[PDB]
RNA sequence: UCUUAAGGUAGCCAAAUGCCUCGUCAUCUAAUUAGUGACGCGCAUGAAUGGAUUAACGAGAUUCCCACUGUCCCUAUCUAC
RNA sequence: UAUCUGGUUGAUCCUGCCAGUAGUCAUAUGCUUGUCUCAAAGAUUAAGCCAUGCAUGUCUAAGUAUAAGCAAUUUAUACAGUGAAACUGCGAAUGGCUCAUUAAAUCAGUUAUCGUUUAUUUGAUAGUUCCUUUACUACAUGGUAUAACUGUGGUAAUUCUAGAGCUAAUACAUGCUUAAAAUCUCGACCCUUUGGAAGAGAUGUAUUUAUUAGAUAAAAAAUCAAUGUCUUCGGACUCUUUGAUGAUUCAUAAUAACUUUUCGAAUCGCAUGGCCUUGUGCUGGCGAUGGUUCAUUCAAAUUUCUGCCCUAUCAACUUUCGAUGGUAGGAUAGUGGCCUACCAUGGUUUCAACGGGUAACGGGGAAUAAGGGUUCGAUUCCGGAGAGGGAGCCUGAGAAACGGCUACC
RNA sequence: GUCGGAUUUCCAACGGGGCCUUUCCUUCUGGCUAACCUUGAGCUUGGCGAACCAGGACUUUUACUUUGAAAAAAUUAGAGUGUUCAAAGCAGGCGUAUUGCUCGAAUAUAUUAGCAUGGAAUAAUAGAAUAGGAC
RNA sequence: ACCCACUCGGCACCUUACGAGAAAUCAAAGUCUUUGGGUUCUGGGGGGAGUAUGGUCGCAAGGCUGAAACUUAAAGGAAUU
RNA sequence: CGCCCGUCGCUAGUACCGAUUGAAUGGCUUAGUGAGGCCUCAGGAUCUGCUUAGAGAAGGGGGCAACUCCAUCUCAGAGCGGAGAAUUUGGACAAACUUGGUCAUUUAGAGGAACUAAAAGUCGUAACAAGGUUUCCGUAGGUGAACCUGCGGAAGGAUCAUU
RNA sequence: GAUUGACCCUU
């Protein structure tokens, strides 16, 4: 995302009005927020130029409910990625487990740069698309 | 489906009504009111089973519409009016006042009090907001809204209200070293003298609660309910003082005072 | 007859879900407003729990806000010029949210003359003093002056005519202007 | 509609239908205690197995367990209420080894013959 | 055993080869000496006098179906010579 | 009740099954059948078809009664009715029944609505307004007519029904009485630069379009384009709070401030206490609900996380434009490809996707063990679905309702 | 010592709270003023924090394993209970008998899952190596 | 190059049982009711039947995968007299 | 003097194949039709109200006779809000149907081919002994039938053995 | 190493 106005519509945060009258430093305003639950807002989200109405910090979504983590398996989707959640399912009769997994798709804000294999944690929000319901809050792998 | 239910089957009512699963296919469904469906005791069951003053439903309705009963100082001529917890049921006939509180084991017990005590009631606030006309108000556990509360009353504190007017007679804050009454879970009916609480950023705060006998448990914040300061309580408690003495002790004291 | 559930859609894996329920009252949809210009006509629809919804059809006048000047007035619309959703909407001159329309700007010109006293395009001493005091801040930029001389202001509608029956909007100023005007002149 | 009324069986048939020794024992027991059917023996053996299972499951728990102490106290209390266990011996051997003979000889029909009110078991 | 050396094997069939014959059964039709599939003591099928099968091809013979229509019901009109 | 027995051989040890044995709130059937209690009972095949009879209608002291319905009281000619009916209300969306469909679908436990609606219920009362504006009108008060009451419409008919003499609305629009502080403004003047007396419109939310009070933790330096509290020009700026949660554009109000204007009581019952410049006037209580509306709840809808039987004689599946996410919009009560325009082959998959089957509704849950448990769960409780099958919708808080309507076999 | 709840020299043992053994219970700023440098002739005015709160930070990640809503309703045995005993439901019981009073209907959670909590054995890609490692 | 101690890795052999097994026999077929080192494949009475059918490979012969209906009280394993 | 195998013959049953563009049921459909309800520009009733000029009529009024006949009810022409029941402009939901593309699904079928059974059928004698050619495996060919033969293999052999 | 093929009834 090199250009923030590459789309037909004008990408702008709702209700964030910048007065043209003054001509000083920081002539444009950006709205962020504290996502809560101890997750620190990255300086990239603080000072970026993207809009991403679905961002946890600079967007209108509120993070509440489940907090999950996993390694990303696919990043080829715009502003959203899929993480792999590996877990062991217990089976009483045989008294042992089996490797199971669930691919959950989550929304990645432009504040974070992630790549395949990175472990990220996500927090539940309102339904963002047909399948996405979680937003990334931290990248924990290099 | 297609609309809110009006019937209530037996074996679907809350167990703490101490109903009999036979002798009837239905149970008296509490109506919408001040308390929840599950944590309420309808006047029908209160007058037919707790008090036996009315033998059946026709007599229950006869009493209520004959206007011998006032709940929270108001008659509430409804056969299954939801009478929950901390509320006072006054009967001018026999001049007898009850406070609906859980017993030691979590069943709404008969708790006779005098007129002085039945004047008021305690209630934990549910939230503090700024309603219409910019008026600050608190919504309590009873469904009551109190207008123009003092700025220092916050969430989980309780208010003692005279039940006659809108005046805020008294309140108890929430802090370490405060007596509570646990309403919900295994410990429905125990007295607290709390020590501290765990925050657990995210939801479902809990408090650690040690009774008089140094027996300590955990109970959720939404399940806790303070009813006074350390030592003297703001209301009177029923027989046994709600301490959950184990069943061996139960048989011990029964065989003692048989 | 339009429905609004997900049970009619293929599963996230691509599986064809089976028919579970009949279409449900609580997940219905309704026909698009496709509200237009001229001869204001509002139709009321009764929804879940009353909650009257004003479906706009052929609206005429709307309430537009100049946020910088902190003003708002009723004004008739001259037609749409660009739509992020669809150019067919622009051709049909239909009204939706976030649509760019033209306005005749006459009430805004009158407000400017009454509140500042600066001429556009081509007396008591006290009122003159008040105007001179409010003055020296009438030089925002050149495109606003050019548009006001042209007598047609570009503004985007922020309301939902098919939801409320009102085509309320706000005039473009700043980066949205510098974006939409270059989009229109880019051919 | 109405809540169901729970009903439970009170007896159990032997796993082997024809055991000569078991048939001799049951016939002798019923003849000496005046029973009309082997269903009475089956019922008493059923309750005996029930209480023996209860005792074994009680001994399962660790010593000085509150549930073990309470439940054993209740079981021994009912056993001494029916009057079979010693009033001065808490040794529990009788508890682990109650007998069908004990249960029938405690039963009412033989009580009359024991105290001497009918002088015959069948007359009782 | 006899004529005359051997007795028709594998296959195929009322077959372009079966008289009896419009064979018998099934199917196709409202109705079928037609068609196809079976059955074979087959007048008189049959193995380079080649047997059986076979994709593709065929101005080859045959049956049915869809489309189409003056073949027909049942004819009428027009043009050129 | 941690148990075995008979059958291959002339006989013998064995894997190995057959049979026996004992249970089944599993069913059927045969013979028999005297007492005490609760008793399942057209589930299995046909969620096949149904004659009939019934199963949702209902009012108080408190909406309308002037019915050729009824018996009528009296030291009041100062207002006691009951009431077969029919209009406005409310319910009929609860019950009850059946498993047909449905195998990440229902469902179970746990989450979330900071992503939404919610009739009744409870606590709570709504003074800011004549939007042609010191009068274009009734506030000891309104305007409109189908419902009742009397002949007629079709044959074998039905919960079919029309134009007349009438009637109040709680059936439907417009309207009003509060001279209780105050901001934004239009404007006679001294001829600016501490300025000031005169007359009138907005101040509730339904659209959320602009800033905010909506902060939050320490010491020195002054000339501004646009002056506040201040008053001994050398007397200071400290008071700029109207908020809990982890998180917000969350929770009031002001300089802008719209509309076809649901509304801001043109409502019914019950014993008259007090004021008089003496009226069929003035002041004062106990009871019922539409309606700005704000909070668990009866609720509903979406909604996390994990978990479902058989099958690979199902290995690749998802498509011109939904199968993929993003941007904007519409529709919803609300989020969301639920759908529309452009942008990729994005998403799932041997950790079994997709497909097929189920004589599969799911769960709570019978029958055994301190652990082998294998089946079954149509069925008394909870969540679903359906009312012959599909589809569509009105009213309604709530329905895709089928004992409600609109269309075939 | 009370005609078997009576525990001092109790020297026969312990997860966990503290000390030495190279072996500490997270910054830096504060409010009660943080396990205390501070004798008022006999429950204290300032050195250091986490055993509540403030903000950046880490149980890099688990699996695992005791403690509380977790299978909303009857069961599992019951202090007790005569429906003819019993299956069963939760009844029931006692007066100086004209009065009247009252115990009680709780205890196991039916796999896996999500929560908070103590623990470190049992299995590590992760650190810092051609130093874009730590104060 | 042979001869002798003798390690190591192979093909195998030689007498009770430590043990195993139904036995024949086996230094593995042992360390398995005193039952768990890791892992793959296969079997669940005899037949029907390695058949039918559907795939798949093959020029074909056939290979791999692979049933049910139905029938059946034995069929089998060690040679004890 | 045991046992035993296969063809052939008799009887019944079972499943399999099978021409029949076989047929009957429910899912999605390239394409083409399409009922009903729902959203949308427009034609038609009626009672309501303000006004200065045109008729028939229940006391013609300032000199009671040429001039205003009194909102008192009646009649066409000037301006507007409550029914958008005959279509449809554009639509959407979407009931009801074809030649063709599947479900181990169900089901008819002339005929074909195999398997299964019981006390006494015919022909041979293939196996069990060195079963009289050791048996058996794979493969190929042949033959009334078991089976025979070639090639390679095994011992489960009739050899655990050569100096 | 020839020709010896066959033999209907029960634990």
């Amino acid at each position: 995302e090199l250009t923030v106005q590459s789309e037909r519509a004008f990408q702008k945060q709702p209700h964030i009005f910048n007065n043209p009258k003054v001509k000083t430093s920081k002539r444009t305003k950006r709205w962020y927020k504290n996502a809560g639950l101890g997750f620190k807002t990255p300086k990239t989200a603080i000072e970026g130029s993207y809009i991403d109405k679905k961002c946890p910090f600079t967007g209108l979504v509120s993070i509440r409910g489940k907090i999950l983590t996993g390694t990303v398996v696919s990043t080829k989707m715009h502003r959203t990625i899929v993480i792999r959640r590996a877990y062991l399912h217990y089976i009483p009769k045989y008294n042992r487990y089996e490797k199971r997994h669930k691919n959950v798709p989550v929304h990645v804000s432009p504040a974070f740069r992630v790549q395949v294999g990175d472990i990220v944690t996500v927090g539940q929000c309102r339904p963002i698309s047909k399948t996405v319901r979680f937003n990334v809050v931290k990248v924990s792998a290099a | 489906a297609r609309g809110p239910k009006k019937h209530l089957k037996r074996l679907a009512a809350p167990h703490h009504w101490l109903l009999d699963k036979l002798s009837g296919c239905y149970a008296p469904r509490p109506s919408a009111g001040p308390h929840k469906l599950r944590e309420s005791l309808p006047l029908i069951v209160f007058l037919r089973n707790r008090l036996k003053y009315a033998l059946n439903g026709r007599e229950v309705k006869a009493i209520l519409m004959q206007r011998h009963v006032k709940v929270d100082g108001k008659v509430r001529t409804d056969t299954t009016y939801p009478a929950g917890f901390m509320d006072v049921i006054t009967l001018d006939a026999t001049n007898e006042n009850f406070r609906l509180v859980y017993d030691v084991k979590g069943r709404f017990a008969v708790h006779r009090i005098t007129d002085e005590e039945a004047s008021y009631k305690l209630g934990k606030v549910k939230k503090v907001q700024l309603g219409k006309k910019g008026v600050p108000y608190v919504v309590t556990h009873d469904g009551r809204t109190i207008r123009y509360p003092d700025p220092n009353i916050k969430v989980n504190d309780t208010v003692k209200i005279d039940l006659a007017s809108g005046k805020i007679t008294d309140f108890i804050k929430f802090d370490a070293g405060k007596l509570v009454y646990v309403t919900g879970g295994r410990n429905l009916g125990r007295i607290g003298t709390i020590v501290h609480k765990e925050r657990h950023d995210g939801g479902f705060d809990l408090v650690h609660i040690k009774d008089s006998l140094d027996n300590t448990f955990v109970t959720r914040l939404n399940n806790v309910f303070v009813i006074g300061e350390q030592g003297k309580p703001y209301i009177s408690l029923p027989k046994g003082k709600g301490i959950k003495l184990s069943i061996a002790e139960e048989r011990d004291r029964r065989r003692a005072q048989q | 007859g339009i429905s609004r559930d997900s049970r009619h859609k293929r599963s996230a894996t691509g599986a064809k879900r089976a028919q579970f329920r009949k279409k449900r009252k609580f997940e219905l949809g309704r026909q698009p407003a496709n509200t237009k210009i001229g001869a204001k006509r509002i139709h009321s629809v009764r929804t879940r729990g009353g909650n009257k919804k004003y479906r706009a059809l052929r609206i005429e006048t709307g309430n537009f806000s100049w946020a910088s000047e902190g003003i708002s007035k009723k004004t008739r619309i001259a037609g749409v010029v660009y739509h992020p959703s669809n150019n067919e909407l622009v051709r049909t001159n239909t009204l939706t949210k976030a649509a760019i329309v033209q306005i005749d700007a006459t009430p805004f010109r009158q407000w400017f003359e009454a509140h500042y006293g600066q001429t556009l395009g081509k007396k008591s001493k006290n009122a003159e003093r008040k105007w001179a005091a409010r003055a020296a801040s009438a030089k925002i930029e050149s495109s606003v002056e050019s548009q006001f001389s042209a007598g047609r202001l570009y503004a985007c509608i922020s309301s939902r005519p098919g939801q409320s029956g009102r085509c309320d909007g706000y005039i473009l100023e700043g980066e949205e202007l510098a974006f939409y005007l270059r989009r229109l002149t880019a051919k | 509609p109405r809540a169901p009324r729970t009903y439970s069986k009170t007896y159990s048939t032997p796993k082997r239908p024809y055991e000569s020794s078991r048939l001799d024992a049951e016939l002798k027991l019923a003849g000496e205690f005046g029973l009309k059917n082997k269903k009475e023996i089956y019922r008493i053996s059923f309750q005996l197995s029930k209480i023996r299972r209860a005792a074994r499951d009680l001994l399962t728990r660790d010593e000085k367990d509150p549930k073990r102490l309470f439940e054993g106290n209740a079981l021994i209390r009912r056993l001494v209420r029916v009057g079979v266990l010693s009033e001065d011996k808490k040794k529990l051997d009788y508890v682990l080894a109650l007998k069908v003979e004990d249960f029938l000889e405690r039963r009412l029909q033989t009580q009359v013959y024991k105290l001497g009110l009918a002088k015959s078991v069948h007359h009782a």
